[PDB]
């Protein structure tokens, strides 16, 4: 009863980690190695900025470019400090009832 | 002792010294972990101490 | 563990942190940071003010 | 305090707001994010006293 | 506790290395010695000294 | 908001104006956005958790 | 009225060669003439630390 809830908060923590590691990413070569990785997609825009969708479960699809994340499903803008404070939260709760 | 952080680094000197930051930060990760890998070679070839 | 042959650069380790060994594994991330910064400072110690 | 009384206490997210008069700045949108001097302490400062 | 949430951060590095920029397990040609046990004690209760 | 602004027909100060945000927009326009004015933030991670 | 009496030194200030005394890696704000300075030339942009 207590392992289904902790499987769902590190659902959650595994999305909100990948997210994290795909907007924080420095290179192309990153980016792309984390699109194979967690079943990503990077588009090129049209001023020199790439833009990855990425499907995942606890949040649906979700497109990220220059720090910043769109939830569709959810219809939510996100910074990177707010996505931080998401998986902050989302960790002390895990590692609590761990 | 004190210069830790790299923006302070980075904006306190050249622009060069930058190049030779980054690869930095990825070369100890790899002397580390083949490191922990080659212990796994000599695992019957070393004696006990006293 | 393995053991790296002796030279004179590495004394600077048993001066920095003593109790320590020298060993032929890679040098730390801060002591690489350490040189390099070691590095800037005497190449440029003219246009210091 | 007698820094504090003569000194220019400014908050560096929003420039937009303040304006030069006479070596020292001025709020021009009634939100005060800006003035100059005063009689109290800020944190980390002369705790110890 | 400690080992728990040690091979808890061991996998979540083995997911993603963000100082490598790549994943640790499609390495087995550069690094060949992971995926072995000693790797796993080596990771968690080797001290640095 | 001044992002969600922009993206909009609404105004905005020329702090953020003056950013290379035409990338973020181009990608929204590709999605059909449509944000929840950033008070009900908040409100979903009361859900989502 | 111990305060009133003519009390003289009798604390010895260190010698303050070494720093990891008094400096370390912070952020401090600039003199007041470049922060106006900045406030006309570059309103649109936080000052910087």
């Amino acid at each position: 009863d207590s392992f289904k809830i902790l499987a769902y908060l590190c659902q959650k923590f595994l999305d909100l980690h990948k997210l994290t590691l795909i907007l924080n990413a420095v290179s192309e070569v990153e980016l792309l190695n984390l699109a194979r990785t967690f079943k990503g997609k990077v588009r090129r825009s049209s001023h020199g900025t790439n833009i990855c969708r990425i499907r995942v479960p606890s949040l649906g699809p979700t497109f990220i470019s220059e720090g910043w994340a769109y939830f569709k499903k959810l219809d939510i803008l996100m910074d990177r400090n707010f996505l931080l404070m998401v998986k902050d939260v989302i960790i002390g709760r895990m590692q609590t009832v761990l | 002792s004190l210069f830790q952080n790299s923006r302070t680094i980075r904006n306190s000197f050249k622009k060069k010294y930058h190049r030779e930051l980054d690869d930095l930060i990825v070369r100890s990760e790899v002397s580390s972990l083949t490191h922990l890998g080659k212990l796994h070679l000599r695992r019957g070839s070393c004696k006990m101490w006293t | 563990p393995e053991i790296a042959k002796f030279r004179i650069t590495h004394i600077d380790k048993l001066v920095e942190d003593p109790t320590s060994l020298n060993i032929a594994m890679g040098m730390s991330p801060a002591n690489l940071l350490k040189t390099e910064v070691k590095k800037c400072l005497i190449e440029s110690r003219q246009t210091i003010r | 305090h007698e820094f504090f009384e003569k000194s220019l206490i400014y908050y560096n997210g929003r420039p937009d707001l303040m304006r030069v008069h006479n070596n020292t700045l001025i709020n021009s949108t009634s939100q005060r994010v800006c003035w100059q001097g005063q009689e109290g302490g800020l944190e980390g400062l002369r705790q110890k006293g | 506790q400690y080992n728990y949430f040690g091979t808890f951060a061991r996998l979540l590095l083995m997911m993603h290395d963000p100082a490598l920029r790549q994943s640790l397990y499609e390495v087995q040609d550069k690094i060949p010695g992971l995926h072995s046990s000693t790797f796993k004690y080596a990771m968690l209760y080797l001290d640095p000294s | 908001d001044n992002l969600i602004r922009k993206f909009n027909s609404l105004p905005i100060p020329s702090m953020w104006d003056s950013k290379n945000w035409d990338g973020v927009l181009e990608m929204l326009t590709s999605c059909q956005a449509n944000p929840i004015s950033t008070s009900q933030m908040h409100k979903w991670m009361g859900s989502w958790l | 009225k111990w305060h009133e009496l003519p009390l003289i030194k009798c604390f010895e200030i260190p010698d303050l060669l070494d720093p990891s005394i008094i400096y370390s890696d912070k952020s401090h704000s600039m003199n007041r003439s470049e922060v106006l300075k900045h406030v006309r030339m570059n309103p649109n942009t936080p000052i910087p630390s």
